[PDB]
C-alpha cells in the first residue's frame, strides 16, 4: 500500500 | 526544445533563482488547481521553452495544492556614486518550491481544511528537477490520525521531512541554541587536539 515515499 | 511557443496565460509560473517552471492550469475560482501532465522549464526571463527532468512518479489527475518558497535573503552593500545612492540592497533568492496537497482536494473555505503532508512535491533550482518528498510520520495514530494536530518539520536544506505531533515542538530559542552548542563543541576539540596532553585529559 504505502509507497517508498511515506514511511511510518 | 519543444519548438512551439506556449501561451503562458494558461500556465502557472513559478520563479526560482535560476529557472522558471511552468505547470498547466485548469480553470478554477481560487487558482489552486494543478496538472503535472504538462511542464516546461526556462532560463530566467527568457523564452525558449524546455522539458524538465522528472525524478519521480507524477500525479495523473487534478490536485489542489498550496505553494511555498525556500531560500535565503542576501544583503549587500553596493558601491555609492551619487549623492543619494542606495546604501544597501536586499534580494530574496529562492532555491526550492514546495507544493502540498490539500486534503481530499478540499477548499480553503470549508470548515474541514487541512493539508496532506504525505504528498509534497519539490522543485529545485539548481538541478531543474521535480521530485517527491520522503516523509517520516512519527506521529502515532496510524493512517487515520487526525490532520488537525499535525506539524511538519523541514530541516537539512530541504532534504529532511518529518511529521510530528503539535505540542511536542521546540521553541525558537532552543533550535538556535542547540545548533550553536554542537558547532562550538566540535571547534574547541579541534583546537585542543594539537596539545600533547590531549590523550590524558577530560572534558568538563
Amino acid at each position: 500500500l504505502s509507497s517508498e515515499y511515506v514511511i511510518y | 526544445i519543444v519548438d512551439y511557443r506556449i501561451n503562458e496565460e494558461e500556465f502557472h509560473k513559478i520563479s526560482l533563482l535560476d529557472c522558471d517552471f511552468f505547470i498547466r492550469k485548469p480553470p478554477d475560482p481560487d487558482n489552486d488547481v494543478y496538472d503535472f501532465r504538462e511542464m516546461y522549464v526556462t532560463p530566467p526571463d527568457t523564452d525558449i521553452y524546455a522539458i524538465p527532468r522528472v525524478l519521480a512518479p507524477m500525479p495523473q489527475k487534478y490536485i489542489r495544492c498550496a505553494m511555498s518558497d525556500y531560500g535565503c535573503y542576501n544583503v549587500t552593500e553596493p558601491p555609492i556614486d551619487a549623492p543619494r545612492d542606495p546604501m544597501y540592497k536586499s534580494e530574496r533568492e529562492v532555491s526550492k518550491v514546495f507544493l502540498t496537497k490539500h486534503y481530499r482536494n478540499r477548499r480553503a473555505g470549508d470548515p474541514e481544511f487541512a493539508l496532506d503532508f504525505e504528498e509534497i512535491y519539490v522543485i529545485d533550482s539548481k538541478t531543474k528537477s521535480i521530485t517527491r518528498a520522503k516523509v517520516v510520520v512519527t506521529v502515532p495514530g496510524g493512517r487515520n490520525r487526525d490532520r488537525k494536530n499535525d506539524l511538519l518539520v523541514i530541516r537539512d536544506n530541504g532534504t529532511s521531512f518529518k511529521i510530528i505531533p503539535s505540542e511536542e515542538r521546540d521553541d525558537p530559542t532552543t533550535v538556535i541554541e542547540k545548533e550553536e552548542w554542537k558547532k562550538s563543541r566540535q571547534d574547541m576539540e579541534r583546537h585542543l587536539r594539537k596539545l600533547r596532553d590531549f590523550s590524558v585529559s577530560n572534558w568538563f
